[PDB]
């Protein structure tokens, strides 16, 4: 089964460098041209680079020409993207796509037929900050509780409820940037019987600051 | 560069109906009698998936409910009937010239029955207050359509300043939308006011759902 | 929207008692008859009890007659199931299902149109035991790592990789009961580049023993 | 009691093909003309969803791709075409008498292409060895069909004693199956042997996938 897995992403300073890899599996890698496509809210999908199976040919999108360098390790089934002189404009999710050829009787047609999950690359000078998790306690057969995780950088932050036991009726909202600091909120709904007789806790992990905190929602009073 | 322009930007089709997404190029896309127009599908938190290639050819494992058509400059993606799993961003892409260009994407959604929102309001936590801040959180959950007007009243006055609203992508099992509105003040200013109100006007009613609390 | 949420399940001793609740929403509760249906591998779906909107009529499955008692609190929008004299045979996942009436040409037809997630009820004397997590370290562009969580009771155990970050390519297998103790295992595949350069940790939680453990997969040596 | 018997117990239909699940009652189920047969769908870790009611009526939000037929004693659920989301347990149930009875269920699955498994072997961890135990784990990942024969060799000998195999349900995006095989010995016993092999014969090959290690 065709399988592409990207990695290398992270937070990089404007003007810095980073190399993303893309591990393939399930097909004879050395026979397929590979691509790097990226996506940002303000971009949608945007092609980055192209490299033939043997690398005798390579293409760069203008915005990337002169700064990035796509390359490949056919024996290690790895494709790479060396980025340098990064700009905020380069912040995006990088996917590596496989240029597969459909054996058309009209002549083989090439189409990026398989993509990966992608890696996040944020280029910013904003400083890494662990978030503050705050308990959202109630003021019906169901009661909504929640957690506010504010003041963190960079994304992402992981939010779980009762170690994952509580999975149904959970809304974890998209984080918003307000002065280089993110803020996100999650909500969990439980039968009113369960609260407070049974504990509800949001488990929040922020990998970048290596911070992990669990916050028990206790009645206000 | 060949600019691909899709239309509409956003849809909303009921289960069982047919959805049609249009994508036009600035320059012809078929070289000979083969149209180099591709269509992809991208569900939230998901890589894109190949749907159609060469204008009308089905990608691997793509149901006969998706079809593609058009030639030269104008192309279309059809989906019939609409099913509960189809909600996604559809993009067209030309692969005749370099660079490879994509369209802006069209967000097709399931048009479900209207649904009023479930509003809940939460005052600042002791812990945050203790740290000098006062964030008031308001959850407007499970509504449809996403079109909603969220406002704040502090002691009766309209407060445009200091709030961040955040929507969730159409729910996968519900087809509803959700949103958190957060008003952020300082502990000091928070303590200068009595009433804090979170209000929502939505087509499911003429009067807004007003949720409030007196500190 | 019709919403039904069960709670109350748990581990009960044979001969014991437990009362399950079912919190309804999104419909005029007092107008619908309710049900309690259960499932077990050695059962599939099995009807347990029926109660009308006004309780004037109630039915029990033979196996439950004389021990369980269905009831409702129309004002609280809650349905209940009071179980007593529990036996292992009662171990199963309990669902409360709404008896929705479909307005047909030949008169209204009633069908259990909406179901909840259910609540697990285990009836055993076996003793609650926290599990032991052991790191499954490697002996290709991808490496498969894992975690073995054995000797715990009862179910369930919660398994997450890198706090939920590593979600793709994860296989958490069904636990197996061997002498009143469960054993389960999870595998995560990552590009070989990421390991060991970048940490991989399985986070395992066993609510019943209030045990939460994080086990980092380090190379053997 | 009206006993409902479903057939087959398990299926495997390819995308685009038609699936037909049969359900027969011990006693008639239609009261006069109205048939009281109902069909439910249950995807793993999910509540049952009403698919068909009264033998042939579609439930809410159920695609035209699902249909029901039959009368009196025999009924059938039909799915055409088959799609990547249909893999679930399908049950029939009669609502004419009390008790309300369900069938045993028919597990329908996507017949995808054959896929050989990815075997990985792992020896006892220091931590577990330090506690006196020695579990040897083996992951046979992402294969198809789920039919596989897993065996263990200790210094070349067949060891039937002490192993626990556990399959994962058909994967949602892959349509493959997976399995862990865990051989449990005491630290003592484990240290009496040298070679530990985990083997798998699968239709994708005539020779088994042998994975081993020398402690």
């Amino acid at each position: 089964d065709v399988q592409l897995v990207e990695s290398g992403g992270g937070l990089v300073q404007p003007g810095g460098s980073r190399k993303l890899s893309c591990a393939a599996s399930g097909f004879t890698f050395m026979r397929f041209g590979m691509h790097w496509v990226r996506q940002a809210p303000e971009k949608g999908l945007e092609w980055v680079a192209y490299i033939s199976s043997g690398s005798s040919t390579i293409y760069y999108a203008d915005t990337v020409k002169g700064r990035f360098t796509i390359s490949r390790d056919n024996p290690k089934n790895t494709l790479f993207l060396q980025m340098t002189s990064l700009r905020s404009e380069d912040t995006a999710l990088y996917y590596c796509a496989r240029s597969g050829g459909i054996e058309r009787y009209d002549g083989t047609y090439y189409v990026m037929d398989y993509w990966g999950q992608g890696t996040s690359v944020t280029v910013s000078s904003a400083k890494t900050t662990p978030p503050s998790v705050y308990p959202l306690a109630p003021g019906n057969s169901m009661v909504t509780l929640g957690c506010l995780v504010k003041g963190y950088f960079p994304e992402p932050v992981t939010v779980t409820w009762n170690s994952g036991s509580l999975s149904s009726g959970v809304h974890t909202f998209p984080a918003v940037l307000q002065s280089d600091l993110y803020t996100l909120s999650s909500s969990v709904t439980v039968p009113s019987s369960p609260r407070p007789s049974e504990t509800v806790t949001c488990n929040v992990a922020h990998p970048a600051s290596s911070t992990k905190v669990d916050k028990k929602i206790v009645p206000r009073d | 560069d060949t600019v691909l322009t899709q239309s509409p930007a956003s849809l909303a089709v009921s289960l069982g109906q047919r959805a049609t997404i249009s994508c036009r190029a600035s320059e012809s896309v078929d070289y000979y009698g083969k149209s180099f127009m591709n269509w992809f599908q991208q569900k939230p938190g998901q890589p894109p998936k190949l749907l159609i290639y060469a204008a009308s050819n089905q990608g691997s494992g793509v149901p006969a409910r998706f079809s593609g058509s058009g030639s030269g400059t104008d192309f279309s993606l059809h989906i019939h009937p609409m099913e509960e799993d189809d909600s996604a961003m559809y993009f067209c892409q030309q692969s005749k010239e370099v660079p490879w260009t994509f369209g802006g994407g069209t967000k097709l959604e399931i048009k479900r029955a209207d649904a009023a929102p479930t509003v809940s309001i939460f005052p600042p936590s002791s812990e945050q207050l203790t740290s000098g801040g006062a964030s008031v959180v308001c959850f407007l959950n499970n509504f449809y359509p996403k079109d909603i007007n969220v406002k704040w009243k502090i002691d009766g006055s309209e407060r445009q300043n200091g709030v961040l609203n955040s929507w969730t992508d159409q729910d996968s099992k519900d087809s509803t939308y959700s949103m958190s509105s957060t008003l952020t003040l300082t502990k000091d200013e928070y303590e200068r006011h009595n009433s804090y109100t979170c209000e929502a006007t939505h087509k499911t009613s003429t009067s807004p759902i007003v949720k409030s609390f007196n500190r």
